[PDB]
């Protein structure tokens, strides 16, 4: 995901269904845009794999 | 105001209260003491 | 209703080699109210999925940003989901966050603690501040082994708390401009062999010999 | 509605309202060490001066005024040993209660009580009660020095030799076996002289420089105030436990 | 009188001494503080100006 | 004396040296830093552009 | 040899052995031996107590409230406070002789005496 | 918009560190309400006085409220807002009383009614 | 606007056992006269300040001048706003009991 | 059912003597934790020693290790583990080191352990 405390304490995996719970205004939508968005790097790649 | 202090000036407002306690017992009541050891009691 | 969520969620599912091998991972968001999470559709959201990241308001207000509750957000998943080198630096985080948070009482009675419960204070005061992360800036996953490792090394206990981001951020900085081999190894070998964990020492050595802190002092042990 | 929101909040504030006393109790615990390491610590040089004023008494004139009782006795300065912070328990009402019964005892003989506290508490609770408070000392309840304990035996002793009082209690809280924080009220002046034995037969005769009663009264002021320093040390520590 | 200013100067040239010997390490430690905060000035100019012309561009 | 003096003014001398080597590679990587942001100047506009 | 004992109203100053004790009581200066006659007196307001060992050099002691003790177990000292000889700062033991103060006064010249000036 | 990249570095950070403030005081208003300001550490009696001083400044004498005190309002830039509260979380009134802060503008006002009060900027 | 009656303030001795803090009226100052609109300017705030402030200093060992200042005005001007029932003040005598 | 009636006395007794020794030692885990086992009482470390030796004695070999160890599991009737706790509540292994006590069975496996660390009942 891109973000420490997730991917230290809270890891997902591919396959994995991680919810994303919170009141209003605490960062949900920001937390999912941050896992999109770490995935750039992957797409560079080109591997499907990856 | 001249009226408020002037009524102020005549205006009257409205020791050590029991507690009903008893005495302490003498010997209860520590005496710092000099332990001489002089014969002479 | 129960059903109308569970059978969305069951569909992200990770396929069999001989199916392909394909995946699928659900991300659901659930807004409670007033971090209710025993509501109805919060109750079966959570028995739904794999594990949860739950964010708190007074998380957020406090400064603490992404607001995770570190306490109580799981992954059922586990270390399963991780490669080597962050499940071997990050091993060390959880019962360190969980002390300092049985600690935060005894904040300003340092003297009043034994050194090794003083230790775990300012541990865990710079864990708390090394979670932290702007928005819309992802770290890929060599950097977050090198910020956790940076963290739980003890590197970190020499530099002030209200320095952590700024040291962690100039240290990563350098990494990326001096010496990208460290990070490039740590990408291919998904692991952090001894070798590599020494020189990462030396440059972290080096670079707090560099680096200046807010206070004026040095961060130099 | 509403009474669900306003349960979760007195919920949350009671959970951080045991999470401070906790901490408080665990705190208290290191510090009553600290405060039983001190007491032990200033032991010893009460022992020996105890000793040697046992030794000057042994050939001296004993009609040091703190030594001698007088007749129409008419007032007693009292010094009252309370703490300056509130967390304790019964502490500072256990010390007022003694304090009550001291008076009651010294109006049944006749002495008017003149009133020395230390503390924020014993100030507060004689203000309340509209007494005359002749002197107060606050600060040092929780780590008291030597020089509080003479500044305040200098001032009890200053008013005895004296606008004058005939004798000298002081209400403290005595701590024994980690088990015993017990209110007691002391009579620290006039001394009253004990005689126990010869004990040992014919001995070696000790010399005294200049003589037995120039040393007899120094020693007997800087006792008073030992007396006085190890009551605030003890004051201290029960107050902790 | 030389004697007793010789032992004078010696316990003065003690104490001088130790006093240069504590001041070596005192201004070492100050002139490479004064060159890290120098250090520090750069690479925030630069990243000062580094923003202004990516925003500008 | 004369040795500490001496010790004294070899610090010293190390210490400015020190300060120089130091500054030195403060400079570089200042210069560095400003090249990878003119860098990102044009990838910035391009992602404009198109 | 004698036995040394100098305690404080809240610590041990100092304990240990000695082969002679020299102080100043309010009579005149006087020296202690290994053995000697009980005692009792009391040390002057800036007194200085120099004990003197076998194989180490003199300590030097400033005593600021002291009573001396001589006894057949040795020697004991009461003060109200004690400061050795390297630990004083003389620049502070010397501004604060010249006070007004009567007993700081005192022990001012206690530390200078302890230093080695006066 | 209340983003470094819209309002500014200064901007966001004082409110930040404003709402941080502020929150502490939440936590710690139980506590105070029990046990007493006593109690509490001296960076957190400090952080106390600072976060009553600014909970009383974000108060303002509006235009449309002159009908409910007979005060007139003002309008303060968002410039003297915020130069105005990051004084306030460095510490630079806290000698100031709570009053004096209380329905006023700027910092201009915050002189006057401190000195009404017998105080100094 | 609404006159919000308490239990606890009537018990207490506050009568009429109006809740200053949360009592209000939108009308405001323009259903006053000239006198008491001067008077009465900012005394609903003034009390809703002090109410904040006694609850804040209930276990204070030591205040400043400025807030025992502000608890002795504020107590003074609760027990001026008691009344008893059926005992009503003609408005100069009311802008004359504010004024004091 | 642990009670008296349907598993007898001494399985009771035995049961209840070691939860207050764990109840005990859980109550003074604090204590130890901010202040340190330097600052408790003697009886106090001598119960954490204790408690600690039981809490690790109460672990066991479980036959689903069998699968990575390649050691058997262990099956202790009831009167051994009755017996066993019974010494242990005692003190009968307080020098024993508490690494002796980890993933074993009854009373012989902690014997022929203990001996590999160098230690007899
Ligand atoms: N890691 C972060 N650091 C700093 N600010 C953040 C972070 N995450 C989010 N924010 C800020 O918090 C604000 C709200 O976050 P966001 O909109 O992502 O929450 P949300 O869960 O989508 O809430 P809602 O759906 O109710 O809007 C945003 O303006 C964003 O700038
Ligand atoms: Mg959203």
């Amino acid at each position: 995901t891109g973000i420490k405390a997730i991917d230290a304490m809270t890891p997902i995996g591919r396959g994995q269904r991680q919810l994303i719970i919170g009141d209003r205004k605490t960062g949900k939508t920001a937390v999912c845009v941050d896992t999109i968005l770490n995935q750039r790097q992957n797409w560079e790649s080109g591997d499907p794999k990856k | 105001t001249e009226v408020i202090k002037n009524f102020k000036k005549g205006f009257a407002a409205t020791v050590v209260p029991d507690e009903h306690v008893e005495a302490l017992d003498e010997d209860k009541l520590a005496k710092e003491a000099v332990k001489v050891k002089k014969p002479a009691p | 209703v129960f059903y109308l969520h569970s059978r969305l969620l069951e569909r992200c599912a990770k396929l069999s080699d001989d199916l392909g091998g394909g995946s699928l991972t659900g991300l659901p968001i659930i807004e409670t109210k007033a971090n209710d999470i025993s509501a109805y559709i919060p109750t079966n959201v959570i028995s739904i999925t794999d594990g949860q990241c739950f964010l708190e308001t007074d998380l957020f207000n406090q400064g603490v940003r992404p607001a995770i509750n570190v306490g109580v957000s799981v992954s059922r998943v586990g270390g399963a989901a991780q490669i080597k080198a962050m499940k071997e630096v990050a091993g060390s985080l959880r019962l360190d966050l969980s002390q300092y948070r049985e600690l935060e009482a005894f904040a300003a009675f340092a003297s009043d603690l034994d050194a090794a419960s003083k230790a775990q204070l300012e541990r865990g005061a710079r864990l708390v501040e090394l979670l932290k992360q702007p928005q819309s800036q992802p770290m890929p996953v060599e950097e977050q082994v090198v910020s956790i490792f940076l963290g739980t090394g003890g590197h970190l206990d020499s530099v002030p708390v209200e320095d952590v981001r700024r040291f962690e951020t100039e240290l990563l900085d350098h990494m990326r401009a001096s010496e990208e081999e460290i990070l490039t190894e740590i990408r291919d070998s998904q692991k952090l062999t001894e070798e590599a964990a020494d020189k990462l020492t030396e440059v972290i050595k080096n670079f707090k010999k560099g680096f200046a802190a807010t206070g004026g002092g040095s961060v130099v042990p | 509605a509403a009474t669900l929101r306003e349960l979760r909040g007195r919920i949350r504030s009671a959970g951080s309202i045991k999470k401070i006393t906790k901490a408080q109790e665990l705190i208290a615990t290191s510090r009553i060490a600290r405060a039983q390491a001190r007491l032990e610590s200033a032991r010893p040089y009460a022992f020996e001066i105890t000793r040697m004023l046992t030794t000057l008494a042994a050939e001296a004139a004993l009609d040091h005024p703190l030594l001698v009782e007088r007749p129409e006795p008419k007032r007693a300065g009292v010094l009252v040993v309370s703490s300056d912070r509130g967390l304790c328990g019964a502490y500072n009402a256990n010390i007022f209660r003694r304090s009550e019964e001291l008076f009651s005892l010294l109006r049944e003989a006749g002495k008017q009580p003149v009133l020395y506290v230390v503390g924020r508490k014993a100030q507060n609770y004689y203000s309340f009660r509209n007494w005359n408070i002749t002197e107060s000392w606050m600060g040092f309840s929780e780590q008291p020095t030597y020089e509080n304990a003479a500044e305040i035996a200098s001032t009890l002793v200053d008013a005895f030799l004296l606008e004058g009082v005939d004798e000298l209690h002081i209400v403290y809280t005595e701590f024994k076996s980690m088990l015993s924080q017990s209110a007691e009220a002391h009579r620290i002046a006039p001394m009253v002289v004990e005689y126990v034995e010869e004990d040992i037969g014919p001995r070696t005769l000790y010399s005294f420089e200049p003589d037995a009663t120039m040393l007899f009264e120094s020693l007997l002021p800087r006792y008073l105030t030992t007396r006085v320093y190890a009551a605030l040390l003890e004051s201290a520590a029960s107050e902790l436990a | 009188r030389e004697r007793d200013a010789m032992v004078a100067k010696t316990l003065a040239d003690n104490k001088k001494s130790d006093e240069q010997f504590a001041a070596a390490q005192a201004d070492y430690d100050e002139a490479m503080t004064e060159a890290r905060v120098q250090a520090s000035s750069l690479r925030d100019n630069a990243r000062a100006d580094g923003r202004k012309v990516i925003e500008d561009a | 004396l004369a040795e500490a003096s001496q010790a004294h003014t070899k610090a010293l001398e190390d210490a400015k040296s020190e300060a120089h080597r130091v500054v030195e590679e403060a400079r570089t990587d200042a210069e560095r830093i400003a090249e990878q942001l003119e860098a990102q100047a044009d990838v910035e506009a391009e992602r404009i552009k198109m | 040899e004698l036995n040394v004992e100098i305690v404080a109203v809240d610590r041990n100053i100092w304990s240990g052995t000695a082969k002679f004790l020299f102080t100043r009581t309010t009579v005149g200066e006087i020296g202690i031996l290994p053995r000697h006659i009980p005692l009792v007196a009391q040390l002057v307001d800036d007194a200085m107590v120099r004990v003197e060992r076998e194989g180490e050099k003199d300590l030097r002691i400033a005593v600021d409230g002291g009573f001396l003790s001589v006894t057949e177990e040795g020697v004991s000292i009461l003060a109200e406070s004690a400061e050795f000889e390297s630990e004083i700062d003389e620049a502070a033991a010397k501004q604060d002789s010249e006070s007004d103060d009567p007993r700081i006064a005192a022990r001012g010249r206690a530390r200078l005496r302890a230093v080695g000036a006066i | 918009i209340l983003d470094p990249s819209v309002v500014g570095d200064e901007h966001y950070r004082v409110a930040q560190e404003v709402i941080r403030i502020l929150q502490r005081y939440k936590d710690l208003q139980d506590i105070i309400a029990i046990l007493g300001i006593d109690e509490l550490s001296e960076e957190d009696k400090q952080l106390v006085n600072r976060a009553r001083r600014i909970e009383r400044f974000l108060s303002q004498n509006m235009m449309a409220a002159e009908q409910f005190t007979g005060q007139p309002g003002s309008t303060v830039p968002v410039k003297e807002t915020i130069e105005a509260f990051d004084r306030l979380c460095k510490g630079d009134f806290d000698h100031v009383p709570e009053q004096a802060f209380f329905l006023i503008g700027g910092l201009d006002d915050l002189a006057k009614k401190a000195e009404s009060l017998g105080a100094k900027l």
